[PDB]
Formats: C-alpha cells, sequence, structure tokens
C-alpha cells in the first residue's frame, strides 16, 4: 500500500543555535504531501537519503543494514539492537537473503575485515543520508498509518566511514513464543524558528502558487 | 614488557584517532631513526588511513637490514620491506631488559628457508629443512636441519651482538576520505577585552562576555539576522558566551 505524509521529515540542517527567524535553506528534504510506501522485508534502494518511520509498543524493528551488495566482496554497514543496546558495525559480511529461550541473530554468517566497531504507542522517525564519506543519522521519538503533525528531527550520529551505499534493508524480531520509506530530493524550505531555537513550522516552496 | 621474536613478529593496526608522534620523537634518545617516504619533521601535517606497528627483537648488527632493498638472514627469511616503503623504521638498545646472565634463549630467528620472503609476509612453520636430495620425513640428522636458531643474549656482549628493540611504522592511503590524522590546541579564555579568538574552527575578533541564552545541547554557536556569529559555546566548560 501507499500513504500520504503531510508535513514530515524536517531535520535541523546543522548546528548553530537560532531563534524566531524564517530562515531559508536549500538541502535534501522529503517533499510535503508525498507518496510513501507502506510495509506490514525486502531489499530497497537508497539513491539519495531516506526517511523512515515506524510504530509499535514492542520492538519489532531492530535496525537496518546498508550497502551496495549486502554481502562479501564489498563493504557494508550494520546497525543492530538486541534487547541490550545498539551495535553499530562495519565489516565485510555474508548476509542472509532473509536476515532477521529468546535466541536470535540469523542475520549474517560472516564478519571479516572489520574497519569500524561499536557496542554498549510509539512513533520513531529517522533520516539517513551519506555525504563525503560521512553517514549522518537524524532521529526523533514522538509517542501517540501515520498521523498528521509537525516534529523536527535532531542529529544523532556521524560516522566517517567512506562506504558506498546503494541498497538497504530492515531487521525484525520473529514470532516464536508497520513501517514507511520516503526518499529525499533537493528542495528549498522556509523554516520558522522559535525563541528557544526550535523549528516549529515550515514551508515547502515548491507545491502551489 | 615482552616483545616478539623476529620469525613471528607482531602487527598492531591503529584505527582512526589522533596521532601524537611528539611522544616518541621527544622521548629524546631512541636508536636508529630513519624516515623514508615522509620527512621525520612533519608527521604533524600529513595523515593516512591506517598505520601499522610491527615489533620484534633482532641483533645489533642486523638493524641495517631493516630497510628497503637489503639482503641477509633477516631480510630474506624473517622480515622483508618493499622497495616502495612509505613508513619509517626506529630501533633502540634493550640490553638491560632483554638480556640475562647465563643466556636468554627465548628469542628465535629463522635461518634456513627454501625461498626468500615476500614483502610483509610472515612464516611461523617449523618443518624440517631438507638440504640434500634425500627425504628425512620429519627428523633432523644428515642434511636435514631444524630451521629455527636462537639468540643466546648475555649482558657481556658487544654492541652488535646485544638485543635491539625495533618498531616499524608503515602508513596506508587507500581511498578513505577522513582518517587518523594529527592533533590541535587549547589556551585560557579571557573576557571583557577585545581579543583575537579561535573556537575549534571559528576564527574571530571581539569582546567575550558571559551569556544568559540557552542553546540546544548540540548547537555550537549562534547567529544573528544578517548572518553574523554572535554567540559561541566553550568546548571545554560548555558555557555560552556572547561576542560583541
Ligand atoms: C575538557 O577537559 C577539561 C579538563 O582537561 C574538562 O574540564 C573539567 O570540567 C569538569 C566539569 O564537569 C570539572 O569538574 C573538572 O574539574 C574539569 N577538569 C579540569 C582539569 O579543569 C572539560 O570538561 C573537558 N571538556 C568537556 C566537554 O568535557
Ligand atoms: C503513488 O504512486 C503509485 C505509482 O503507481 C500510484 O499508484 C499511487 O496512486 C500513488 N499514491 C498517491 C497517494 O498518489
Ligand atoms: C548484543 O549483540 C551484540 C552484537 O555483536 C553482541 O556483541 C552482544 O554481546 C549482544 N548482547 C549480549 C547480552 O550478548
Ligand atoms: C579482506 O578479507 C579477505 C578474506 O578474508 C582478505 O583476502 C583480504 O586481504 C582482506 N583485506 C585486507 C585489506 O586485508
Ligand atoms: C562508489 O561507486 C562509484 C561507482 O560509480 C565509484 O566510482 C566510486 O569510486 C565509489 N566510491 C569510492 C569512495 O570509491
Ligand atoms: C521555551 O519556549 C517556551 C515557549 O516558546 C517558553 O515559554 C520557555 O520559557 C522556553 N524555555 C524553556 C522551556 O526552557
Amino acid at each position: 500500500s501507499y500513504t500520504n505524509s503531510f508535513t514530515r521529515g524536517v531535520y535541523y540542517p546543522d548546528k548553530v543555535f537560532r531563534s524566531s527567524v524564517l530562515h531559508s535553506t536549500q538541502d535534501l528534504f522529503l517533499p510535503f504531501f508525498s507518496n510513501v510506501t507502506w510495509f506490514h522485508n525486502p531489499v530497497l534502494p537508497f539513491n539519495d537519503g531516506v526517511y523512515f518511520a515506524s510504530t509499535e509498543k514492542s520492538n519489532i524493528i531492530r535496525g537496518w543494514i546498508f550497502g551496495t551488495t549486502l554481502d562479501s566482496k564489498t563493504q557494508s554497514l550494520l546497525i543492530v539492537n538486541n534487547a541490550t543496546n545498539v551495535v553499530i558495525k562495519v565489516c565485510e559480511f555474508q548476509f542472509c537473503n532473509d536476515p532477521f529461550m529468546e535466541s536470535e541473530l540469523r542475520v549474517y554468517s560472516s564478519a571479516n575485515n572489520c574497519t569500524f566497531e561499536y557496542v554498549s504507542k510509539n512513533l520513531r522517525e529517522f533520516v539517513f543520508k551519506n555525504i563525503d564519506g560521512y553517514f549522518k543519522i537524524y532521529s526523533k521519538h514522538t509517542p501517540v498509518d501515520l498521523p498528521q503533525g509537525f516534529s523536527a528531527l535532531e542529529p544523532l550520529v556521524d560516522l566517517p566511514i567512506g562506504i558506498n551505499i546503494t541498497r538497504f534493508q530492515t531487521l525484525l524480531a520473529l514470532h516464536r513464543s508497520a513501517y514507511y520509506v520516503g526518499y529525499l530530493q533537493p528542495r528549498t524550505f522556509l523554516l520558522k524558528y522559535n525563541e528557544n531555537g526550535t523549528i516549529t513550522d515550515a514551508v515547502d516552496c515548491a507545491l502551489d502558487p | 614488557t615482552r616483545f616478539a621474536s623476529v620469525y613471528a613478529w607482531n602487527r598492531k593496526r591503529i584505527s582512526n584517532c589522533v596521532a601524537d608522534y611528539s611522544v616518541l620523537y621527544n622521548f629524546a634518545p631512541f636508536f636508529a631513526f630513519k624516515c623514508y617516504g615522509v620527512s621525520p619533521t612533519k608527521l604533524n601535517d600529513l595523515c593516512f588511513t591506517n598505520v601499522y606497528a610491527d615489533s620484534f627483537v633482532i641483533r645489533g648488527n642486523e638493524v641495517s637490514q631493516i630497510a628497503p632493498g637489503q639482503t641477509g638472514n633477516i631480510a630474506d627469511y624473517n622480515y622483508k620491506l618493499p622497495d616502495d616503503f612509505t613508513g619509517c623504521v626506529i630501533a633502540w638498545n634493550s640490553n638491560k631488559l632483554d638480556s640475562k646472565v647465563s643466556g636468554n634463549y627465548n628469542y628465535l630467528y629463522r635461518l634456513f628457508r627454501k625461498s626468500k620472503l615476500k614483502p610483509f609476509e610472515r612464516d611461523i612453520s617449523t618443518e624440517i629443512y631438507q638440504a640434500g636430495n634425500k627425504p628425512c620425513n620429519g627428523v633432523a640428522g644428515f642434511n636435514c636441519y631444524f630451521p629455527l636458531q636462537s639468540y643466546g643474549f648475555r649482558p657481556t656482549y658487544g654492541v652488535g651482538h646485544q638485543p635491539y628493540r625495533v618498531v616499524v611504522l608503515s602508513f596506508e592511503l587507500l581511498h578513505a576520505p577522513a582518517t587518523v590524522c594529527g592533533p590541535k590546541k587549547s589556551t585560557n579564555l579571557v573576557k571583557n577585552k577585545c581579543v583575537n579568538f579561535n573556537f575549534n574552527g571559528l576564527t574571530g575578533t571581539g569582546v567575550l562576555t558571559e551569556s544568559n541564552k540557552k542553546f540546544l545541547p548540540f548547537q555550537q554557536f549562534g547567529r544573528d539576522i544578517a548572518d553574523t556569529t554572535d554567540a559561541v559555546r566553550d568546548p571545554q566548560t560548555l558555557e555560552i558566551l556572547d561576542i560583541t
């Protein structure tokens, strides 16, 4: 199925505080009132950034996997979360074509040449982009098919990898005992800044007259 | 506290970090110190993907063989450097550490091998070298030798037969955009005086004053309408300061 965003996928273009100032930017955004896929899972494209929301009081969405081939012979990223905490990782892998007591992890079968490690209802939005060897991740967690409202996404991470990306997937926790995908294009927006410095409203300057 | 033997040398790979060569170069002493691809002075303005650090203990008069385009028992069977080397070799003496009266028989080296080693290749096998035309099937004797000898280090040796600790750094530039590179600075922050300031990149001039605004806890500096920097956050203490 397909659904309509209303005003979703706005992130702070960078640091630098700011207050009441209808500031104008050119960047990669998710256009207002867009055609976002619906999923109730397969290899998708990337091609220029990604918006990604989800919802569930339990935690079925357990991270993503990125890259060009999602296997060996070329490098890829892997972002996971067991019931413990997040595990970013960058090796050459061998990924199950369908990768996913409380025993788990049939995700990959190889972890060679690792060049980066790290270890440690609800609506959870994420914006993923990849520029100049940096893989930026913005995110926001707002709690209650999407709804309708405005909520700007704050930067989370920055990874100086160098990795090429052309494809990505998702990871789910099976049964043994809903998510969307937008894409980003170069748009021009007008952001309204509060007096505390938060983005409260926006205007997409390429919709109607 | 314990270095490796030549025939089985160690190799530590350094990840993306800040590289402080001024701890080893300032150390003062340090034996042989020869740079090849880069100059010894400006390791603090160039930077590479990953640097490797190989460690072993050789004899004194074998340090001349850790160099591109050399031959010998060490540069053929134990540790080879390619002729296009781009790191640097450093070595110092360790007689008071790796030498024992009566003999320190814990440092081995290979001296019999079928063919020369390839650059940066490691061989730790212990099969019996066969010098003649007869098989010996895994037992030494006539024309079959055990390939690993050993230094009997003693403190009453001459320079050239005493133990030297060698560390070889080798740099790597494959394709990565931002990697392990050099470091930066600090300085005390003054206030209420026209000053020339440099906030982790923000270069400017003006009077600095205690603020009463509140950034969000990821914002570094603030801007005005007409886009001029008018507030900063001090990286160390994390307080907002106005710039007039
Ligand atoms: C950078 O390092 C300095 C010290 O080198 C840190 O200063 C400390 O700040 C805390 C405040 O939380 C004080 O309790 C300590 O006494 C300070 N140490 C010294 C030596 O003055 C500073 O916090 C560091 N930067 C950041 C962002 O944490
Ligand atoms: C999204 O695009 C598909 C492509 O065929 C179309 O069928 C669908 O009606 C579109 N959805 C909206 C909300 O425009
Ligand atoms: C969670 O997954 C990571 C992935 O490697 C693993 O290192 C960690 O040990 C896991 N948690 C527990 C409790 O084992
Ligand atoms: C990556 O792994 C393969 C197989 O394990 C190996 O041949 C190759 O040398 C590794 N890459 C590097 C840079 O060592
Ligand atoms: C990513 O793929 C393209 C393919 O057109 C290639 O030219 C480029 O070099 C790759 N990126 C890097 C950093 O090598
Ligand atoms: C944040 O903004 C609200 C309304 O704009 C204001 O009342 C408040 O003082 C500001 N600062 C906070 C909540 O720290």
